[PDB]
Parts: structure tokens; C-alpha cells; sequence
């Protein structure tokens, strides 16, 4: 999250930033698990919100 | 003199009043059954009567008459209701536990093991675990949440600096202690003194809450005093003794009528006793909540060490509404799953963040 | 003509003084049941008096006049609190223990064991398994960072060349012994005796550290020792075995009038034997610490050989100061992840790069 800054709108990177590699420019997310996430961080989420 | 005291009535009829050390001492005064038949009073009854000084050769001194018991006339000691005969009920008043000073332990108490006034409850853990250090926490938590109900705390065969430690710092709450250099005699006469004398509490309607400690190793007491075992119960247990304590121990119960008796003990699992585990396993199917502790979360000291899976109560709804008891259901489906030891970190940080009701809110 | 020693009252309400021999010696003077009463003296007291030569027909010597007990006058003799009501505290007097033959062990016990004065220690750990000369070097280590304390040492049921040798190389400190070879009744004798003198000692404000060899060898040899003492427990054990044991360990307190009495002894455990295992457990619950010796670090002759994951103290604020408690706070919880074969070397190169408050320094 901290390197985040660069990352402004819904997952795309702002135009005129520079970048390093190692550096992300697009965050996608798929999902935890292919049948099953895994039940630590899902009732994490799920306690949180 | 005032006389605060309750009747330990001896064989012959004839009884004693212990003093503030909670034992047989020098302020025994007898009490004839004569007066038992007149008053229709149980023992253990706080009793004031006029007592005239003791004469030459005359040792215990004879109660001319009682004026006021329990601090009331003696026409309502006549006439007033048995107390096997009340109706018990499902506890109903739940005791809410919220406390600064403890926010993450004292908070997993009360969201996941909540308590009820009239509640039979054990919680369970192996030697050396601070049972007695909950305990401690637990009183703190009901003497500031709960100040209104009358809080007594009964400690048996235990080290003696833990019991000054607890006497100095439970400031003033009733505290007492039978420590193992004590006879067992004076731990079971101890014991069934508070017994009686809680019984008579609570049958004149009022909230007792009795907070025993380590009922297995007060089984192990028993077992001293008990000498036959009649055939031995794997290892030496008894019937008719652990009676004593199932006496105690099912005498809480929510009572329709007004009034409460609470009373919550530990016990002592995983010492490589087969007694041990027998008494747990008797005692597990008569409270109405248990609260496991694993030992090796001790060992990583974090506290408390529960084994939440095990933990649970009866009547999930007889003590929260159907909205909460729902909540309470879709909780349960939640955090049914996820596994012990991340449980218990990752619980204690999601726990350091807000109030109980906040943190649900 | 003077008689010196301690005081062993016979039991036939005559008395008898015992030497340095530390056993039954014919160096004995009659201290009469009536001597008992006016004196109001107990046994084990340190006795300086004048007797007599016995009589004819008469065997052993009697005495004439008392004028030192303990290096005091018999007159305030008479005026001094006996132990059961002292006021027990947690320990609070720890002790520095970095010492220039084995920093490293002594190290890892300040980590691990902090010691203070008062401390009801343990150690447990299979036969042939690491006790004995740790107990040489931790007395060793205490004979230079508090010569004050008088150090006593007690050896049960063990062979007689590991006497011997403990003897010459404590340097003259208070060793005791009593040999497997000899009857049970001797070690009982030898056991209860130095217990008495240690609470005579500890009576007067004095610092007193046991050094008891094999507390749960003890508890073997007490079981040879046991003749019957009640019903059967699991393993072969009895009823009422344990309360001599129970009262000779639990002596063990930090008393706030002043002095101290800090008892440390070996156990073995792991032994294939009921018996002895649930003496580990119902001892465990007796003493504030542990210190867990496993052997697969041993047959690797790993010294020392400490299971430092299972041992941990009560109450390290009670001993430890807030700053010291909150170091140690941190400490642990950063040294409680590391496993256990990889944690014996890392943990004894990051000791044996410097002092632990160099360490912190
Ligand atoms: N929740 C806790 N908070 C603080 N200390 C604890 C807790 N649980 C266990 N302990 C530690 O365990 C040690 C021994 O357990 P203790 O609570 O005294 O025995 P019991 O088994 O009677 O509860 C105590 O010195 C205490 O420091
Ligand atoms: N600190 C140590 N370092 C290396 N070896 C030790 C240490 N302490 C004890 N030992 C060895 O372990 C053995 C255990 O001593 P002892 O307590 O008499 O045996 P046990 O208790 O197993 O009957 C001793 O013979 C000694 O040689
Ligand atoms: F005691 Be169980 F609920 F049958
Ligand atoms: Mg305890
Ligand atoms: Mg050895």
C-alpha cells in the first residue's frame, strides 16, 4: 500500500509517473483460491467488514 | 455482640460459628435443636440472638433467643420457601464484561463465552496455566462491571503467597483461602460451610456468585478426606464424595423467583490423570459452559490460552435475543473454521482495536 | 565444658545434639520435654550450652544450662514469630549471574530463570541427564555473587564418588548427603532435619538456598520409603506421600520480614513410569519454575543441555523491575520462534558473543 501512491485511479497508474521495475502499473486481482480461498484471510475480511 | 456467624450444626445436635478466618475457631457458640424445630430455620443462616456471657465451668455459651435472623424477625425464618423446592430456570440475566484494564482477554471472554447470572460454567486448563491469574481477572471485571452482585471467591489447597497476593489485591471482595498446608479436614469443613452458607443466601432470593478454584484438585482433596472410594473409580475417585461436590456444584441454577446463584470453578486437565480426566468428563455433562485451555498457547504466553473450539455454551439463545442470538449463529458459522494458534494472535490484534460492542459494531 | 550443634529432640520428649557429621551422632544431650516448654525452644535450633557427663546406668549426656541458641540469647529466644504466620511475597532480590568459567550457562539461566531470593525453582529431566554438576556451577556462581547467603546442599539417593567429589569441589560449602545405598530412613531423617534447620535459619531473617539433589529421585526414594500411606494412585503411588514431600517443598517462599529461602531441585522425569511422571505434574503445581531438560540435545552432549522453550518464571515483574520486566517483555518476544535444535546453537553464539546486559549494551 505504501507504493500504492503512484497507483491514483481504479487500478490504472497515473500518466507522467515515472517507474521502476519491480514497480506496479496495473493491480489486478484474482481470486484466493481455485475451489476453496484460504478461510484465514477470508474471516479476516469477514470480521473486518 | 453482634454476632455474625452461621450455624455448623455438630452431630449432637448442638452447633459452632466460625470467625472471619472462615474456620473453626474460639467464637463458637452453641445452638440447640430446640431452636432448630422452633425457627424453622436451615444452617448457615446469618443468626443474631441475645447470648449472655459464658459462667464458671460453662464452656459454649447457650442462645437464649434469636431477634433478628438474616436480619429479619423470626416469623419470616418460620415461614419462608425451601430452597429445592424453587423452580429453576435457563439463565436469562446475561452479565455483560467489558473492562479497560484488560480489553483483548477479559473481551474474548465476553464475546465468545458469555455469562449469565445463575450460570454453571467450567473453565479448564492444565497445572500451571494462571487459572488462578483469570481468576483474578474475571473478579476485577465482574467487581467493576457488576458491582451489585455479591462477590465470593473460594480458593483451595493453593501456594500461600498467591493467596496474600489475591487478598491485597482484590481489594476487600470476599476471599477465602484453604491452602494445602492446611489438614483436609479443614478444607472440606471450610468448603462445605461456604456451601451451606451460600445455599441460605440464595434462598433468601439474592444474587451469590461464588467463584471456586480448581475443582479437580478439590476432588483430589475430597479423595484424601474420602478414605474408600467403595470400589475405586479408576485411580480413586468416590460416588458419595464428588456427590459433595456435585451438591456444590448443580446447586446453580437460574431460579424464576428472584435471586441468582452464579458460581464458576476450573479445573485441572492434560496432568496425565485419569482422575483427572474422569472428573472432567463427569463435571462436562452437567455445566452449561465450558471454556478449554490449550497449554502450549501458554507456553507462548499468550493470553488467554483458550481452546476456542472445545469452548461453548447451552441456550445460545436463553441469554441473547433472537437478533443477537442470529448474529450470535452467523458468528458461530464464521469462526468455527479458522485455526488455533493464528486464531489467537491475529484475534488478539483485531480485538486491540475497539470495544466489544464497537468492534462488533 | 561446652556442648555445640544442632538441636534433634528425640521423640521420647528428650533431646539430643547432632554435629557436623550430619547424621545420628553419639555427640547427643538431653533436652527434656520440660526444657522444651520452659525454653520454648524447637529442634535444628543452633545450640551452644553447658551438660554433663551421663551417669552410671545412664548413656548419653545431659544437659545443665542453655546460653546460645542460634548466636543469640535464649531471652529473645523465647520472643520471635514462628514461621507459619510469616508474610510470603514473590521474590524480589534477584541475583547477577555472569561468572568466568561458563558465562554461557549462567546466561542462559538469567535469561531464562531469572533467580531471586525466596525462588521456588525446578529442573526436570531423565536420569544421568545434566543436573548434578549445573548444581555445581550455579552454587559455584552464587558462592561469588552473594557470599552472604548461606548456601546448603543436600544429596539423596545418589552414588558416593559423585559425593565425594561435590564435597571437595564446592569449597567447603554446607553439603549434605545420603547415598542410595543407605536405608530409607536415614535419607528420610537426613531430609526432614536439614528442612527444619533451613526454617529455623529462614526464622531468624536469613537468606537460606537449598541445593536438594533429585527432587523427584527424592519422590522415588520417598516412595521406597512410603510403607503404605493410604490408597493406590495411578502409577503406585499412595494418598499421602506427597505432604511430607508437598511440605518440605513448598517451604519454599519469599518472605517479606526479611531474609529469604530459595530452594532449587533436579527432577527426573520421562522415566517410562506413571508414578514418576504424575510426580513431575502434582509438583509442578507446586514450584514457580521449571527448567525442562530434553535428551535428544544431551545424547548430542549439547550443554547445556536446556529445553529452553517449555521453562519460564511467575510473576518476572514481582522479581524483575519494570524496565528489566519490559526488556524481557520484547526479549521474548522475539526469542520464542526459534526451533529447537537450530535455537541450542544460535542462541548459544549470541550469548557467547558478549555479557547479557553487554549483550543489551
Ligand atoms: N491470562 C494470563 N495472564 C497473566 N499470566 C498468566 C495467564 N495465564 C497464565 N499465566 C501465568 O501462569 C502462571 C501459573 O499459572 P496460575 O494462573 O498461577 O495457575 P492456575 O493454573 O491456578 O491458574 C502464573 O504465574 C501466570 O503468570
Ligand atoms: N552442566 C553440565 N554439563 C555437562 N554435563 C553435566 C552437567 N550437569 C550434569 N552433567 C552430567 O549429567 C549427569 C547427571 O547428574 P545426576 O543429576 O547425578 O544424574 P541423574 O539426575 O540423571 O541421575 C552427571 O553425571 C554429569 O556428569
Ligand atoms: F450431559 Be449431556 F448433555 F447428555
Ligand atoms: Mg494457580
Ligand atoms: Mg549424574
Amino acid at each position: 500500500e505504501a507504493a500504492l501512491r503512484d497507483l491514483d485511479e481504479e487500478g490504472v497508474v497515473r500518466i507522467g509517473a515515472e517507474v521502476k521495475p519491480g514497480d506496479i502499473l496495473v493491480g489486478r486481482t484474482s481470486f484466493k483460491g481455485e475451489s476453496e480461498p484460504t478461510p484465514e484471510e477470508r474471516l479476516l475480511r469477514s470480521i473486518f467488514g | 455482640r453482634l454476632v455474625k456467624g452461621y450455624l455448623e450444626i455438630s452431630q449432637d445436635g448442638y452447633g459452632f460459628l466460625t470467625e472471619n478466618l472462615h474456620n473453626l475457631e474460639s467464637r463458637v457458640a452453641i445452638v440447640s435443636a430446640g431452636l432448630i424445630k422452633q425457627y424453622a430455620l436451615r444452617a448457615g443462616d446469618y443468626v443474631v440472638g441475645q447470648a449472655r456471657p459464658p459462667r464458671e465451668n460453662e464452656r459454649y455459651a447457650t442462645l437464649l433467643k434469636v431477634e433478628a435472623v438474616n436480619n429479619l424477625d423470626p416469623e419470616a425464618a418460620k415461614n419462608r420457601p425451601r430452597f429445592d423446592e424453587l423452580t429453576p430456570q435457563f439463565p436469562d440475566r446475561q452479565i455483560r464484561l467489558e473492562t479497560t484494564p484488560d480489553e483483548l482477554s477479559t473481551r474474548v471472554i465476553d464475546l465468545l463465552a458469555p455469562i449469565g447470572r445463575g450460570q454453571r460454567g467450567l473453565i479448564v486448563a492444565p497445572p500451571k496455566a494462571g487459572k488462578t491469574t483469570l481468576l483474578k481477572k474475571i473478579a476485577n471485571a465482574v467487581l467493576k462491571n457488576e458491582p451489585d452482585i455479591k462477590v465470593i471467591v473460594l480458593l483451595i489447597d493453593e501456594r500461600p503467597e498467591e493467596v496474600t497476593d489475591f487478598r491485597e489485591s482484590v481489594q476487600g471482595a470476599e476471599v477465602i483461602a484453604s491452602t494445602f498446608d492446611e489438614p483436609p479436614q479443614n478444607h472440606i469443613r471450610v468448603a462445605e460451610f461456604v456451601h451451606e452458607r451460600a445455599k441460605r443466601i440464595v434462598e433468601e432470593g439474592g444474587h451469590v456468585m461464588i467463584l471456586l478454584d480448581s475443582i479437580t484438585r478439590l476432588a483430589r482433596a475430597n479423595n484424601l478426606v474420602t478414605p474408600p472410594t467403595g470400589r475405586t473409580l479408576s485411580g480413586g475417585l468416590d460416588s458419595a464424595a464428588l456427590y459433595f461436590p456435585k451438591r456444590f456444584l448443580g446447586a446453580a441454577r437460574n431460579i424464576r423467583g428472584g435471586g441468582s446463584l452464579t458460581i464458576l470453578a476450573t479445573a485441572l486437565v492434560e496432568t496425565g490423570s485419569r482422575m483427572d480426566d474422569v472428573i472432567f468428563e463427569e463435571f462436562k455433562g452437567t455445566g452449561n459452559m465450558e471454556l478449554h485451555l490449550s497449554r502450549r498457547l501458554e507456553e507462548r504466553r499468550i493470553f488467554p490460552a483458550i481452546d476456542i473450539l472445545k469452548s461453548g455454551t447451552r441456550r445460545e439463545e436463553l441469554l441473547l435475543g433472537e437478533e443477537v442470538t442470529h448474529k450470535m449463529w452467523l458468528l458461530r458459522k464464521v469462526l468455527a473454521d479458522m485455526d488455533p494458534a493464528e486464531a489467537m494472535e491475529m484475534l488478539l490484534a483485531r480485538l486491540a482495536r475497539t470495544k466489544n460492542n464497537k468492534e462488533f459494531l
